[PDB]
């Protein structure tokens, strides 16, 4: 157990600061090209990742991740390829916190336990696997945790007393919070519970929404689709990519020092 | 918490995102409501036996079989409305959603059988209705959207992954999970997730509870098998549901074998596929070595769905069901056979399960048994498809 | 000499060559005979319960209605095996053709749907099946055709004359009239020489008796008017037949009206064409002022028949029977509002009668009446039919 | 009443001959070569002329006959204009015995009694309705005989006695026979029954025939369509068509006085 997201969680509260974490889809466009996608991320501010493996059928994504997955595809991105980025990636980056965001049967094919040893072995923080629900998650968050992986569950805006409570006690790392019922309900509610610190992923696209989901009381923000769609519009200048990439990051970072 | 069983052994459950998991709750609970309900129960056989023409007939097929000890007959549902079996549950599905206080109905729909089901349920019972299709199989099933466009439903063409069925349906459970207060998602198969299974057998179970009444008087006794195609299994456990527990009653299920198993180009996941998890459930799929989905192919449109209801692969693993698979040429053979001998163009669907009947017969012809086929649907649909394949020969 | 009576008042007759007559008349003394044989009676009723799906449904249409008093309910021969009510009088004239030991089958054909229907009663009671049919209807029904050879008929292309149905019943009847011997013609509507519009009448005669059980069933009262489109007079003689002496029951048949009755592009000899001797009997018909037949337009291919059911012109003399016309634009009016509001896809026949029903209700909406339409076929052969006319427009 | 058939018979009988009767198309292929045609028939021998006017549906003529029909109608013939023809026909030969195949339509169509006094109008000796039985013949044979036109009855192959009965006391002129159930028993029967005197018409197409035809006890032949076929055959040459047409006619006129 390395502890990564409780040591970064740690490091921002003594200096009264919220997370921002980018997500992108693993080999998107391609494989260098997202290398040096998720270097300028992390250098411009990121605090951690969230990284999706290519699927096929990903019945949970919008239109933005599902043509990201296609351009991945299109570059001929296969899981084993992806873990092979995961590897190198920890190995520049030893203390960023790693989540993947992944689909029930890429994580069911070979083995659930298998799934989260090799997690463990390349250096992955988290995951969160997008159409288990909790009631279904036994096996999953189980073997993540035998192999000092956290599982990342959702907490929905409609989100009932409930299952508040099993989120609260069967996730770790962070809970990925859907939701401006009352938003301030349910953070506070969280924190109540003991659940694990509340990242807010609705629809934070701007400074200004990083800035209010720390004032609400969530310990930061996710940009769901944000970083994909800079991604997708400067598909043909990969260096004015990055550019706008480390300009868009570096202003919702320090959206969140206040 | 779930007020019925989930799962059929290890197969089954509910993969879905969370935020959809209340969707599903609430529909189950609606359904077990109705299904304790009296007058529901007899709204609904009002509409299958006043609008939808049932009971339907069981025909004994006696030129077909001259020269054997076999005895066939066919399950016509082939003359319901619509054409096939689906509009059992659509009509089933649509009143659940009336009474659940929703107006709009979603679905998905591959060869367009589906979506027509679901636009003429719901121009009958008031609904708004908008499809989910392929654009690939949009562009394929010209005759099948129109159909959809003339009974006032939306059709909403679908672009992203393979554009086939499997991406129409991740499409209606997005469109479903931020729209369910006023949305049902009217699922065409017994498979995705609970409480879906459950719900679409009970509501084509009618298919055998009148096969028995019916075999009963006319033959005083019990079918030797009841044999049925399966695409998605909706048909199939129709048939099946009634007489799983007469246990000397053979169930056989028919995946479609394509080219040939050998071949990789097949829709038969049940037998040849693997454990997976899609499509909110733990079933056998047609699957990549990586767990990427792949499509299922057939002559047969009407078979592609890539995986098959859990309560197949359930059934097939305590060797309850025999399941099977015919080939494009055994259902092609078996699609001109009944035309010539009994004046029935059958779904080319349908004909895979008629393929495996005749050759229970032809291959030991002095075995007396007597063996119901599910004529699951009419094969007008499908005379341009094998037209093209025998001048394709001569 | 005969056993009945072969004229309706004036109408009917049989205006054949001599060589013809010997055929009529052993046709009549079989039909008279199959008639009191109860055995007959009981394969009869057994093919059309267990093989062609009878009885058909009585569907309310409360949607169509809504906001007038009128009640509308359509019997449902869309749900007849085959698609129209056509398959009952072939099962009824197949039987008969075993009856008097003959193992052929002539037919003529102008839509392909009276081949089609030919073609399944001759594959299922083992008969070799021939049909005739226009060149010119050859080529515009492709579809039916390819039905027809699949279920193993021999379909011979007419040349002569105009190449449609009126020069195909020509080429029938030279060929049975020196093959009558070993081949029964199955003339597909109730006219011609009789006995065929007795045998048609006696064969459809179900449709009524069916309706009149189940309106008193739904309703306790018999229908203020029942409703059929009239290309030959077959399926309206089998709804009128049982309420002829229901004397408060109006009947009304609906004939063609394509572009317009002041166009001369339509269909309706029997209110707008005039006596005259052709096909065997004495009827109103489509004729020039010397004496030629002339063709019905329709936009609808099965009231292409010239010429008028003797019955029909003898049921609207006496005022028992009233007859109306429907133009292209109102039958398509009326496929539209079935669709959208219904679910149901009628055939562009049937349109004709929905359509007058429609205007009953629409032009005296407070008028309280129980109307039945007879729904004699469903329409999806028509959909590319109203696909192209709805796009040249927008 | 002129006795046209009869003093033909007579004249016959009295020279030991049979009578050969051509049938053709009237206005068959255009309405000036149609006279040509009937001017050569009468010319080459013909005792009687049989003339089918133009029907759009004659479902009892076989397809030689369908193609004629089709090339009048091609040329615009009407049954007004064969009424004006068989005018000038009577005008030119006022001995020949002229017979009509009609359809029941154009009969009917303004009047039957209308039809057989125009008839009369113009000379026609007989009619002969393709599609009246004996059973539906009464208003056509009686509104022949008040105009002093013979009604024709075909005796067909098949006849039992009852029929045979019918067409000796309904027919005049002559009797239609196809035969060749017993032939000679047809032609005794009809005799014995005092029927008019029978030609026989089934498959007439030979000088051979001809001569068999008479033998058996028929008084003459009439060519169904053997002459319509010479008509078919030589379209693109109207003058080798005439002198076929004189040829055949010869022939088969030839064949009857023995
Ligand atoms: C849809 C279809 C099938 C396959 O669907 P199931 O869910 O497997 O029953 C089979 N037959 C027909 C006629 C169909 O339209
Ligand atoms: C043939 C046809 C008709 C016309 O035939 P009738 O003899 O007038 O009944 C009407 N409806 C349908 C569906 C037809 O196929
Ligand atoms: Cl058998
Ligand atoms: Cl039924
Ligand atoms: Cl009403
Ligand atoms: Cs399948
Ligand atoms: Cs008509």
């Amino acid at each position: 157990h390395m502890e990564r997201y409780e040591n970064l969680f740690a490091q921002l509260n003594d200096r009264r600061e919220g997370a921002f974490v980018p997500f992108v889809t693993l080999g998107d466009p391609g494989i260098e090209q997202s290398l040096k996608i998720i270097d300028t991320l992390i250098d411009a501010g990121a605090d951690a990742l969230e990284l999706g493996v290519p699927f096929s059928d990903p019945l949970a994504d919008g239109p933005t991740i599902q043509n990201a997955n296609l351009r991945a595809f299109a570059a001929g991105v296969t899981p084993a390829q992806c873990f092979e980025m995961l590897a190198l990636i920890r190995e520049k980056h030893p203390t960023i916190p790693i989540g993947l965001l992944m689909y029930a049967n890429l994580v069911f094919n070979n083995g659930i336990d298998a799934f989260y040893a090799r997690c463990e072995q390349v250096g992955v923080d988290s995951v969160l696997v997008a159409d288990v629900p909790v009631e279904e998650s036994a096996p999953f968050r189980q073997a993540a945790l035998r192999h000092n992986i956290a599982p990342i569950f959702i907490c929905p805006p409609n989100a009932d007393d409930d299952l508040l409570r099993q989120v609260a006690s069967y996730g770790r790392g962070y809970t990925y919070l859907l939701s401006r019922l009352p938003l301030h309900h349910l953070i506070e509610k969280l924190k109540e519970y003991h659940a694990a610190p509340a990242l807010q992923g609705f629809g934070i696209s701007s400074p200004e929404q990083v800035s209010a989901a720390v004032r609400a009381g969530a310990a930061g923000a996710i940009s769901g689709s944000a970083i994909v769609k800079i991604i997708e519009k400067n598909l043909a200048s990969p260096k004015q990519m990055l550019a706008e990439l480390r300009s868009f990051v570096s202003a919702m970072k320090a959206a969140s020092r206040a | 918490t779930t007020l019925l069983n989930p799962y059929f052994g290890e197969f089954g459950g509910m993969y879905v995102p969370q935020i959809l998991m209340p969707a599903l709750n609430q529909l189950e609970e609606a359904f077990v409501s109705a299904q304790k309900d009296p007058e529901f129960q007899a709204q609904f056989a009002d509409l299958l036996k006043n609008y939808a023409g049932r009971p339907t007939a069981l025909t004994k097929c006696q030129n077909i079989t001259a020269g054997t000890r076999t005895t066939l007959y066919l399950k016509r549902e082939d003359l319901l409305h619509g054409g096939a079996h689906k509009t059992n549950q659509v009509l089933g599905q649509a009143l659940l959603a009336k009474r659940m206080g929703k107006s709009e109905i979603i679905a998905e729909t591959g060869a367009g059988q589906h979506g027509v089901a679901s636009a003429l349920a719901s121009a009958l019972l008031g609904l708004k209705c908008r499809i989910y299709m392929g654009a690939k199989d949009v562009e394929r099933q010209s005759p099948n959207v129109f159909r959809m466009r003339l009974m006032g439903a939306e059709v909403i063409p679908v672009h992203s992954g393979s554009a086939t069925l499997k991406d129409a349906c991740n499409e209606a459970l997005r469109d479903w999970s931020g729209s369910y207060e006023t949305a049902h998602y009217m699922l065409g198969t017994a498979a995705g997730p609970h409480p879906y299974p459950t719900i679409v057998r009970e509501f084509q179970r009618m298919i055998g509870e009148e096969t028995k009444a019916q075999i009963l008087d006319k033959e005083g006794r019990l079918p030797d098998a009841v044999i049925a195609c399966v695409g998605g299994g909706s048909n199939a456990i129709g048939m099946f549901a009634d007489f799983i527990n007469d246990t000397s009653v053979g169930l056989i299920g028919v995946e479609p074998g394509g080219h040939g198993i050998e071949t990789g180009e097949h829709g038969a996941p049940l037998k040849h596929g693997r454990v997976g998890i899609y499509f909110g459930m733990k079933a056998p799929m047609m699957q990549t070595a990586d767990g990427q989905i792949e499509e299922s192919y057939s002559i047969s449109a009407g078979l592609d769905f890539p995986s098959v209801g859990p309560q197949h692969a359930y059934l097939n693993s305590i060797g309850r069901a025999d399941y099977v698979s015919i080939t494009d040429d055994e259902a092609l053979e078996a699609f001109k056979t009944l035309c010539r001998h009994e004046g029935i163009i059958p779904a080319l669907e349908s004909s895979h399960a008629l393929a495996h009947a005749l050759k229970m017969m032809r291959e030991q012809p002095e075995k007396e048994q007597l063996l119901v086929v599910n004529l699951s649907g009419r094969g007008d649909k499908d005379i341009f498809t094998v037209h093209d394949i025998l001048k394709a020969r001569g």
